[PDB]
């Protein structure tokens, strides 16, 4: 639990942790992670409003199409390095109030 | 007995003798003194007169009243000029020294192997017949190569297989086996001591190169950071410390330890000519007396930025300080080099380019190179090759498809988009959907930006390109090329009329997942009204499950392209949604900061024009930013609430 | 398999092979080639050229064997009767095939010897050395003696075929074997200071060579303790029967022998030589299998000097061990470049072990007390994967950093006891000002050192008077400067007597040169002090200062709070090491100005680091509640380090910011 750190300027939490996945439909993704682009220089031209470029991976590689927002949960949730950090991972994961409040590897273009 | 100024002269101190340099320095400028001479000694005077100049020591500090020294390096090492190194390196060496500086050129290409053999020769047929000046410096050379070796080995051939897939062994095992064994117990400590006793008194100056730390200057860098209310002495010693190293073609530019204090002078530099700006600001005046800066970059300053610096290195440059108020001279110069970097990638990509060491040594200054290039107002010509080289040439492996975009928006800030540019993004982007007709091909990116971007960026810029290529793949579309449609989905507004039409048959709209997917491609400008619908019916199937993208219909709504008012009928739930639909008669008391931390530029733009919530807004921030130290709050109260 | 071959080898033959070791290592290892060397690959031996001599001057070729004398008789008479002129061409004939070199050759240069001595006319060896790229001074003949280019000699003793070949040039003859000190005084003379003042072997000779006997029978005139018995490589195909060998150690030759070492075959000369060659140059990069016994007397080795000074920093503990464990400032050790036995590993183990401490020495169990009391106050606790709550106390046990004057001023009026209570004295009275009586208290300790075989006392305080008159200088061009229209009067610091004398006794110092002056025990025992000399010391903790300072604003900029170690703990730790060094052992240079701004420095660091930390803005939980439990205590000692090393303008930037 000594690799998880706290960003400011955008609500999220950064820790190199996979977690097994759960949604409302019944497709079930195992272990993955998220990555956050926060990039306020964005080209917006249309109706977006997101400073955050968020996606998925489910292997390193496996990028899937965001479709639908999965109303996915947290599930068993491991860091791969010391021990499963379940707890440690959904008791943060409220009072966020932003969208994938774990992610992994902000890029951080400014 | 003297203490040569690096700023060109030279002061006296602990000349207990005669003096001499004073002297010598008196007749420099006196005729009849010079005529006096005896003949024999005359041509002495005039090789020590040539040796002086050159180095650059001018006069006395009595008279130094021209002080400012121009440097030049005249290495063609430094300037990157690798087809004059290859052709040299081709040549057959005359001498020993010119043996010595090939050499040294064959260490810079990447080719140790050669390099090693080549100084081998030179210690084998220079022995004691000289001075012993190349001898010594070809010893140390040798084991610095050996070093480099072995360190390229324990890491290529250790970790970075993944690098190229398969271990490609840069250096024959046998040849390895061999530097082990000619390099067992090698002294380097006790190796100057093994010079003759002649050569130990006269190049004494020569001693700190075999130390295991030789650099010590970084404890005369603390001064840079000193409070008191100059730093032109310590860039003069950088520039004395690269036309050493770098002149002498010594293998001694290529380790950490000198990377490590240039990216600490070049950064100390920087960082306090930004205090001594902003700080004479605070008592002077904005613009009365706040001239400029202080720094100002030149051609061997952009080098050794792009040489030893590192992205991250750059971009701890770039949020301390506003290099943007740092003038970039000799812009031709810049430009040219840029423009060699660009043919050396063209050139290393299009041949074969299996040699890594050098890739590796020189893909980091390329790199740093084409990040550094926004500053420098670039030729048209030279811009056209530096983008060409960035899209068709550049390795994937170390720049990704997202990272190549923000090189070119980086590049755009600061330069517009001619007909050339956007003919090649037009090219990228035809090459990228030939690719994507295999149906196994996906991209890769650790930025999030994909060949969206592109398209929107060339948009953005020239609100009316038609790609008529992209029509017309459009056009010869089939229905089985599932991920060709889909890639043309993502790059909509860059194809024809006919085209358009032709494709909005293939994916209709459906509910709201599919309407989603289609708003996040920009399949829709206007909001249909049957979109609209479809709209209403997720509502209230929300209003059943009540009895997700709500923010985001909320906020079409604020932004008044979406004219339902029926709508309307739907409120005091959601405090984000009554937010962005009803600010009328919404209660403050359950706002929550941390929305405005997810909202871009234009959204905080239109939330500030309006009246009805700016106040709202604004005590709200101003109360979260007392009672902390958040930056993001700050920052968007003042660049937007104010 | 050559492991366990070590040890299967007497104990005579394993103190050897470190000695020689320790000699290489030690730049005092004279190697000794002989014939044997040069007729390993293919050069021709003095048989064949003796055959060839009889075949000219007795019509037929030899009967039976000749004799040893006949060695040196035949060639002799060929030149009495037929003249130079024959004798000459012959040697020509024979001697102008050149021979590649051989890996003994290699092997043998590979030891880095200090000198090597040879008989051998060929230039095998001198070729070898200069393929290698080792330079060596060649002495052959009298006149390269006066006209020695290098220290490093290439020593021909019995002349070689560079002038020419001819027989005056080499010691071929009866006559000039005979007649070899009146014709070759200088060069015997230069053999025999060479074999008396460093480590001799052996090599190639078989106890049946002239210049063998000459040196044993030379060594009988020696005293006792005068000198040191020479290593013997004997490379015969047959053992050394146990009974010469006896002979020959009593007569001063330890010899080792390849026939006990290795099964070989009896023409295997090349793998006879190899195999010692091999044994001995693989000994030199690490040391025998350790015991309980010598871990403990080696990591004793290592660290009784350092037993002398106060206190020693961690940063440099890696140079004592030359970069064999990465000592962190945390206080962990970890594995960087021991490739071999983990002597620290066992040290660490043992000591968190009460029962394997029982089968010790009798006497090793207090060297191991001793070297526990001198690593529990150095702050090193354990090994880096093995590590936890390793929490550490900051404690300086000095007056000069608590700024007590009337006490020091009180010590200082006391009476002296020994050379350290002078060194102390002496730093006080610097300490207080009054540098002109700190100076002559340097100048007594520095006489009254040397008497005492110490150096440490006698190489600091010269630094600390030397630091000393930089600052009385410097302090008078202030005074007779700016320093006279600051403050109405003048205010004559010091004599003009006294500052005459001081510079006549400091011009030509040369104080980078003071290390290399040093004794060579010294200089290998004490390679941490070396730094004092120059800015080093300052070098290696400054380097990381700058990188984590830009560590440190990256996430400033970022905003990324991070909820585990904070990165100002390393900077932290360094700052109570090197101000510990610098102030329990009372050296100069604490108030350097180089060191007052790194001071400064970190201090600013740290406390833009925590003002930041101060002000979370979190809203949320830490790990379960809250991860940070304290902030910036700042404790006496931080503001005592604000408050010595800060100007006015420096608090007040930070004021502003903070």
């Amino acid at each position: 639990t000594h690799d998880l750190v706290y960003h400011s300027k955008i609500n999220t939490f950064v820790w190199d942790v996979e977690f097994d996945i759960v949604l409302s439909d019944s497709k079930e993704l195992n272990k993955c992670y998220f990555v956050k682009c926060f990039n306020p220089y964005r080209i917006n031209g249309k109706c977006d409003f997101a400073v955050s470029s968020i996606d998925i991976f489910s292997e390193g590689k496996r990028l899937l199409i965001e479709n639908e927002f999965n109303f996915k949960i947290t599930k068993a949730v491991h860091v791969a390095t010391s021990k499963d950090v379940t707890e440690i991972v959904l008791h943060l994961s409220e009072r966020i109030s932003s969208p994938f409040p774990i992610v992994k590897e902000v890029v951080y273009l400014d | 007995d003297y203490h040569f100024e690096v700023n060109g002269t030279v002061v006296r101190h602990k000349n207990k003798g005669f003096g001499y340099m004073e002297r010598f320095f008196e007749l420099k400028e006196s005729c009849d003194e010079r005529s006096k001479l005896s003949k024999k000694q005359y041509e002495r005077f005039n090789a020590l007169f040539n040796f002086f100049e050159k180095n650059g020591v001018i006069c006395m500090a009595k008279d130094a009243g021209t002080l400012n020294t121009s440097i030049e390096i005249n290495s063609l090492a430094y300037h990157g000029k690798y087809d004059v190194m290859k052709k040299f390196i081709e040549e057959q060496s005359v001498s020993i020294e010119d043996d010595y500086k090939k050499a040294f050129f064959l260490a810079c290409l990447g080719r140790w192997e050669e390099s090693y053999d080549l100084y081998s020769n030179i210690i084998l047929n220079s022995i004691d017949e000289s001075n012993g000046c190349v001898y010594y410096l070809s010893q140390i050379n040798r084991y610095r190569i050996y070093q480099s070796i072995t360190q390229a080995v324990t890491q290529f051939n250790g970790l970075g297989l993944l690098t190229f897939g398969r271990h490609y062994k840069p250096f024959t095992d046998e040849f390895l086996a061999r530097i082990e064994r000619e390099m067992t117990n090698f002294n380097i400590d006790d190796l100057f001591n093994g010079m003759p006793f002649e050569f130990q008194k006269k190049y004494k100056i020569l001693e700190f190169l075999s130390d295991n730390q030789f650099l010590y200057d970084d404890t005369v860098k603390l001064f840079e950071l000193t409070n008191k209310v100059s730093d032109i002495v310590v860039l003069l010693r950088l520039y004395d410390n690269l036309r050493f190293l770098y002149e002498n073609c010594l293998w001694s530019v290529s380790f950490h330890e000198f990377h490590q204090y240039i990216r600490n002078s070049m950064s100390l530099l920087i960082e306090k000519a930004e205090y001594e700006r902003t700080r004479d600001i605070d008592e002077l005046g904005f613009s009365f007396f706040g001239k400029k800066s202080g720094f100002f970059m030149e051609y061997y300053d952009f080098v050794n930025i792009s040489r030893h610096f590192k992205i991250d290195d750059i971009k701890n440059l770039e949020r301390s300080c506003s290099i943007d108020k740092i003038r970039f001279g000799e812009q031709e110069k810049i430009e040219e080099y840029l423009v060699g970097i660009a043919e050396e990638i063209t050139k290393q990509f299009s041949a074969n380019g299996m040699n890594v060491v050098f890739y590796t040594q020189f893909i980091s200054e390329a790199k740093a190179a084409l990040y550094f290039a926004k500053y420098v107002k670039l030729s048209e010509e030279g811009l056209g090759k530096i983008v060409k080289a960035l899209l068709f040439y550049f390795p994937e492996r170390d720049l990704d498809i997202g990272k190549r975009y923000v090189w070119l928006e980086r590049l755009t800030k600061c330069n517009e988009l001619p007909k050339s540019i956007i003919s090649i993004i037009d090219d990228f982007l035809v090459l990228q959907a030939e690719k994507h007709i295999d149906q196994n091909y996906s991209e890769v990116s650790s930025n999030g930006l994909y060949s969206r971007d592109y398209g929107a960026l060339i948009k953005h810029f020239e609100k009316n390109f038609i790609s008529k290529r992209l029509s017309e793949i459009t056009l010869c579309l089939t229905q089985d090329k599932q991920k060709q449609i889909d890639f043309l989905f993502k790059l909509l507004p860059l194809l024809s009329t006919n085209a358009k039409s032709h494709l909005l048959s293939f994916k209709s709209v459906e509910n709201i997942n599919d309407l989603m997917n289609g708003i996040r491609i920009g399949l829709i400008d206007e909001f249909t009204p049957e979109h609209e619908e479809l709209i209403i019916e997720y509502l209230e199937t929300r209003k059943v499950n009540y009895i997700d993208y709500m923010s985001t219909f909320g906020i079409w709504y604020f932004l008044e392209e979406i004219n339902n008012s029926k709508m309307e009928e739907f409120i005091g739930m959601d405090d984000q949604y009554d937010f962005f639909v009803d600010p009328e008669n919404f209660d403050y008391k359950k706002f929550i900061p941390s929305w405005l931390k997810n909202y871009n530029d234009k959204l905080l733009g239109k939330i500030a024009g309006n009246k009805h919530m700016k106040h709202h807004v604004i005590e709200v921030l101003k109360e979260r930013v007392k009672n902390s130290n958040d930056k993001r709050y700050l920052e968007i109260l003042m660049n937007y609430f104010i | 398999k050559l492991k366990e071959v070590f040890l299967m080898l007497d104990n005579n033959v394993v103190e050897c092979i470190k000695e020689i070791t320790e000699s290489s290592r030690n730049g005092k290892l004279v190697f000794f080639v002989g014939a044997g060397v040069s007729t390993l690959s293919d050069y021709p031996q003095w048989w064949r050229l003796v055959d060839k001599y009889h075949e000219e001057l007795y019509g037929s070729p030899k009967k039976g064997n000749y004799s040893s004398d006949e060695y040196l008789r035949i060639p002799q008479i060929f030149y009495n009767v037929k003249g130079e002129m024959a004798f000459d061409g012959i040697l020509k004939d024979f001697f102008q095939v050149d021979k590649p070199t051989n890996p003994i050759h290699d092997k043998i240069l590979a030891m880095n010897p200090a000198h090597v001595i040879t008989t051998n006319y060929d230039n095998l060896i001198d070729t070898a050395c200069w393929k290698r790229g080792k330079y060596f001074s060649v002495i052959s003949a009298e006149e390269d003696v006066a006209n020695a280019t290098s220290s490093r000699y290439l020593l021909k003793v019995h002349g070689d075929f560079r002038k020419g070949f001819k027989g005056e040039n080499v010691v071929l003859k009866e006559d000039d074997y005979l007649n070899y000190d009146q014709n070759y005084p200088l060069i015997s003379n230069l053999m025999k200071t060479i074999i008396a003042t460093h480590t001799i072997v052996f090599i190639g000779y078989g106890l049946g060579d002239y210049n063998i006997n000459m040196l044993l029978n030379w060594v009988r005139k020696l005293q006792k303790d005068s000198f040191h018995k020479p290593f013997f490589i004997r490379t015969d195909p047959s053992p050394i029967e146990n009974e010469t060998l006896i002979y020959y150690e009593n007569k001063g030759l330890r010899i080792i022998d390849a026939a006990s070492l290795i099964d070989s075959n009896e023409y295997d000369y090349l793998e006879r030589y190899s195999a010692v060659m091999d044994l001995l140059i693989e000994s030199q990069e690490n040391k025998f299998i350790t015991k309980d016994d010598e871990v403990i007397d080696y990591i004793y080795g290592k660290i009784s000097p350092l037993f002398a000074l106060q206190y020693i920093r961690k940063i440099d503990l890696k140079h004592v061990f030359e970069y064999d464990y990465h000592f962190e400032v945390n206080g962990t050790v970890v594995r960087h470049k021991n490739k071999g036995f983990g002597y620290m590993e066992r040290f660490f183990e043992l000591k968190e072990s009460c029962d394997e401490r029982s089968k010790l020495s009798k006497k090793q169990y207090e060297r191991f007390n001793a070297l526990f009391n001198f690593f529990e106050k150095n702050g090193v606790i354990c090994m880096a994967k093995d590590a936890g709550t390793l929490n550490t106390s900051i404690e300086i046990n000095s007056l000069a950093y608590h700024g007590k004057y009337d006490v020091m001023k009180k010590f200082i009026e006391e009476q002296s006891v020994s050379i350290e209570d002078d060194y102390k004295k002496a730093f006080f009275l610097a300490c207080l000002g009054r540098w002109e009586e700190s100076y002559d208290l340097y100048s007594n300790i520095i006489l009254n050192s040397i008497d005492e075989s110490n150096g440490c006392v006698y190489y600091l305080s010269q630094i600390n008077r030397y630091r000393i008159y930089q600052s009385i200088t410097q302090a008078v061009t202030q005074f007779n400067g700016l320093g006279l229209l600051t403050f109405g009067r003048h205010y004559k610091p010091f004599t003009d007597e006294f500052l005459a004398r001081i510079e006549r006794e400091m011009t030509n110092f040369n104080i980078d040169d003071l290390f290399n002056g040093m004794p060579f025990e010294f200089q290998k025992k004490y390679k941490i002090l070396e730094f004092l000399s120059d800015n080093q010391f300052l070098y290696d903790d400054t380097v990381k200062l700058f990188e984590l300072t830009n560590k440190v604003r990256s996430e400033m900029s970022e905003g990324s709070y991070s909820f585990g170690m904070s990165s100002d703990i390393v900077v932290l730790l360094r700052l109570y090491d090197n101000l510990r060094f610098l102030y329990e052992n009372c050296l100069w240079s604490v108030s350097f100005h180089e060191f007052h701004q790194y001071i400064r420095n970190s201090m600013s660091l740290l406390i833009e680091k925590a003002e930041y930390e101060r002000t979370r803005d979190i809203d949320e939980l830490g790990f379960s509640f809250f991860g940070k439990k304290s902030g910036f205590f700042m404790e006496y000692y931080d503001f005592v380090n604000i408050s010595r090393h800060f100007k006015i303008d420096d608090i007040k930037n930070l004021e502003r910011s903070c």
